[PDB]
DNA sequence: GCATGTGTTCTAATTAGAACGCATG
DNA sequence: GCATGTGTTCTAATTAGAACGCATG
């Protein structure tokens, strides 16, 4: 039989390389990994933690389909575009059709390029993220855009904080159940540095906003710290998130320019559920 | 050269569609929200697809249309070995804003051509794979008067007789009378 | 008979930098003590060594009770504020007044931990500041520890400038300096990866941001991407010889690690001071 | 601590540091008239072993300067050093011959210097009034000073004088007479 | 010579917390 | 019923920028 070859990664809205830094932890083997984004902030941490394997290509809306042809083939299309035009948490949220929103299509579009063309049973993956919190006609045209419906999955189940999100995609069991095993940190006493005291075993959702950090109406401080409460830290936010202690510790970033990202980034347990199913179809370490 | 199947979305093409030369055996979409792959495969092949945005004046956003059209234009393609000349186009009825206008390009992959209606008068950005639309150079006019004629044309009617002059070349795929 | 865990008193202590490198030398620390204010600088030594340190507030609040009480003590170690010594400050109030008279609480309380007369029980000391001070401010501070200081730059063992005197009576205190196989002496050596050197050293990192633009023409250290910047904190950590990411905790700002780092000693340096107390103690 | 018969007391041998005190110990006797006391005034530059190859000492007294002008160092200057000599002085466990030692504030330190006096001699000062006429603070481990307890004084009534004398003897020779139980008496 | 320096006190940059605001399940 | 949220604008309160300094090797 043939063996199994490197996988190829088209990343689009990379952020801060969740996706890499996932199949890099499953031993899966990787030949190129091309992402898009625009926040150097985002890219410094992604050229950081992964010396410069990424290639990073600008704006998403400069990749053509051209480009697709050229850099492929592609063997997983991975994305989350941006949600702040689309959660009803903003209440000045420009929907899908303007703004930020708007930005969905050129993943829509991209995916289109990198599939292969009929005729090619090529294996070939993709996934796409977003918030629940959304309306419910831009879950639909979403839906309708990618021919697919989505599965919701709460980092709840493998971590320490709620997080309903929509998953979009034909990973293999993708819908199986998540279960939980011995790397995840499902308590919050397990994600705080020493000497600090968990008062919950979840936190609320985690978002770029400092104060989502307390929890309830009421501004719950989460930790207690000697004769006083204390809000999470950066590192603890890492953690709870599944990132690498200090993961986002570059650039000078103040720990909002650090919560920044981590809000809009990914549970890493949950996309490591997600990739795990493609350890059988490329070449492992 | 059979007769032809072409589906309109948006703008019932039954206006100029006897005009030109072309139970019935015309589909036309209203709200398209709610299509998917199986609905337009079922309503047949075809060989043309019509897309336009709605005359200004009255909705809902405009690069709605135009992503509502991209979508439905892949489901009406056929399979690359396909002989029978496939063709299509959007129409813009200068609605689309400079952030829209680009978008639209590159989702088409193909920049728009502006008719003229002077004798300006009426204008609309159309881009569409007929080769002869690209080939018929039409006067040349400005962005300038066509920002200049949106707002006065505004303060108050699709304009298919540019359009039927735009889609002409395609008689000779198709039956005349 | 047997080697003793070593006890140790640490006053004006910042980030532990004393633990940390008691603990990479193998050396079993029976109880390390600390005299700190800063809560910034508190909340680093209670995450990094897992709350093993005793600390006990402010210096001028020790008693000589307090002392017979906590100890006895091995080795007494400690650094006081310099800002009104460093002759960088225009408005400083002098050894007598402002913060310079805490070196006096220094002098006080290692004259109360030095063991009684004709006790030849084992006792080590060393008092570090700055050489950029006055010489009547050096003259009084060697005076009242009896015996005169040190200098040591911290460029012979790491990548940036740091002359600092050093008073006490450890073994081979003026034995010169070897760059270790371990040392980073090249600025190029603490960049994250990326990022290239525009200098092989750097001059002092002291607490306000601008001490890294190097020359008298106010340069940044560092090119990355075509483009020029100043040091990353986790490279600055790099330059001083701390673990990277040392001073991540408690939503720092990278000003506010500064502060940490600008006051502290260079790693290397005090790894070489302390490396003879591995036989007057119990290493695992 | 234990006192001993009059004729195994001998002169006390005494070390003066920023004040002459010899005009002082004469009206009480401490001493001989016909010239066993040392006296440094700058002793920024003395070093240990010169104390102790001046003499074993019984006695070391320092005083900040009186109010006025002469306080050329900082206020605290004087505590310090003094604070240094006397352990230079301090003789070994086994003290065969009783010592003492003072140090006297003519309300020139502050209410911070006072605290950092009182942590350096483990010990809160005693307020001695020639009531309202005079007034000093004294440190010592004289057993009679801090035991008799003199007229009490405000320190907003301490604050006047010190700046009475700011804006402008015998009866305060009251912290030196517990010593002549110790050394020889010279008629 | 003269540049170097465990820091101040000033200006403008964030930080920041609070204040919204309601679909949706 | 109810509150939960990959957000934005803000305004007070902080924090992060640029000059002044001159013993001392
Ligand atoms: N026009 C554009 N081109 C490329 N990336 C963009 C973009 N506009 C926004 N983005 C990026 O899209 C991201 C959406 S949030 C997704 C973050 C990512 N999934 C992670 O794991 O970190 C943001 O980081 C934003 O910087
Ligand atoms: N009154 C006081 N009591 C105890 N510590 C004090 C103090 N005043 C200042 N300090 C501390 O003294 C330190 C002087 S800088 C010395 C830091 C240490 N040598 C290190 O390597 O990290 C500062 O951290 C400051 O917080």
């Amino acid at each position: 039989a043939e063996k199994r070859k490197p996988i190829r990664v088209l990343s689009l809205f990379d952020g801060i390389a969740t996706g890499l830094l996932v199949l890099k932890d499953l031993g899966i083997q990787v030949d190129r990994y091309i992402a898009s984004e625009v926040c150097e902030d985002s890219i410094t941490v992604g050229m950081v933690r992964h010396q410069g394997k990424i290639m990073y290509v600008g704006d998403v809306r400069s990749v053509t389909q051209k480009h697709i042809q050229e850099w492929g083939p592609f063997d997983l299309v991975i994305g989350g575009s941006p949600c702040n035009d689309l959660s009803i948490v903003n209440p000045a949220r420009k929907g899908l059709y303007e703004g930020t929103g708007r930005l969905f299509f050129e993943f829509y579009r991209l995916l289109h390029d990198a599939r292969p063309k009929e005729g090619d049973d090529r294996p070939f993956f993709w996934l796409f993220e977003n918030v629940v919190a959304m309306g419910v006609s831009d879950k639909r045209d979403i839906s309708r855009f990618l021919e697919s419906n989505p599965v919701m999955i709460d980092a709840k189940e493998v971590s320490a904080a709620h997080r309903a999100r929509y998953f979009w995609g034909n990973l293999p069991g993708m819908n199986r159940p998540l279960a939980s095993t011995v790397n995840d940190k499902l308590e919050l006493q397990e994600c705080l540095e020493h000497g600090r005291i968990a008062k919950f075993s979840k936190v609320r959702t985690i978002t770029t906003r400092s104060n989502s950090i307390k929890q309830g109406k009421d501004q719950h401080f989460p930790v207690f710290m000697n004769e006083k409460e204390d809000i999470l830290w950066c590192t603890e936010m890492e953690r709870v998130f599944g990132f690498p202690v200090h993961y986002t510790d570059v650039s000078n970033m103040s720990h909002l320019a650090r919560q920044r990202l981590l809000g809009r980034s990914w549970s890493v347990p949950v996309i490591r559920h997600l990739f795990a199913p493609l350890k059988e179809y490329f070449a492992c370490v | 050269r059979q007769p032809v199947r072409v589906l309109s979305l948006f703008e019932d093409i039954k206006k100029e569609l006897t005009s030109l030369g072309f139970p019935g055996q015309l589909k036309h979409v209203v709200d398209v929200t709610d299509t998917v792959r199986k609905d337009v495969e079922e309503w047949g092949p075809f060989d043309l697809v019509y897309g336009a945005t709605p005359p200004l004046g009255h909705d809902r956003p405009p690069s709605w249309y135009l992503f509502q059209f991209h979508r439905l234009l892949q489901y009406a393609r056929p399979k690359p070995g396909s002989p029978r000349p496939f063709f299509w186009m959007f129409v813009d009825n200068l609605v689309l804003n400079k952030e829209d206008l680009d978008v639209a390009s590159r989702f088409l992959e193909m920049e728009p051509v502006t008719i003229p209606d002077v004798h300006l008068q009426n204008a609309v950005r159309v881009w569409s794979n007929i080769p002869a639309i690209r080939s018929r150079h039409w006067a040349l006019v400005s962005e300038e008067e066509l920002s200049l004629l949106a707002q006065n044309k505004q303060s108050s009617k699709w304009p298919t007789k540019l359009v039927k002059n735009c889609f002409l070349p395609l008689r000779e795929y198709f039956k005349y009378f």
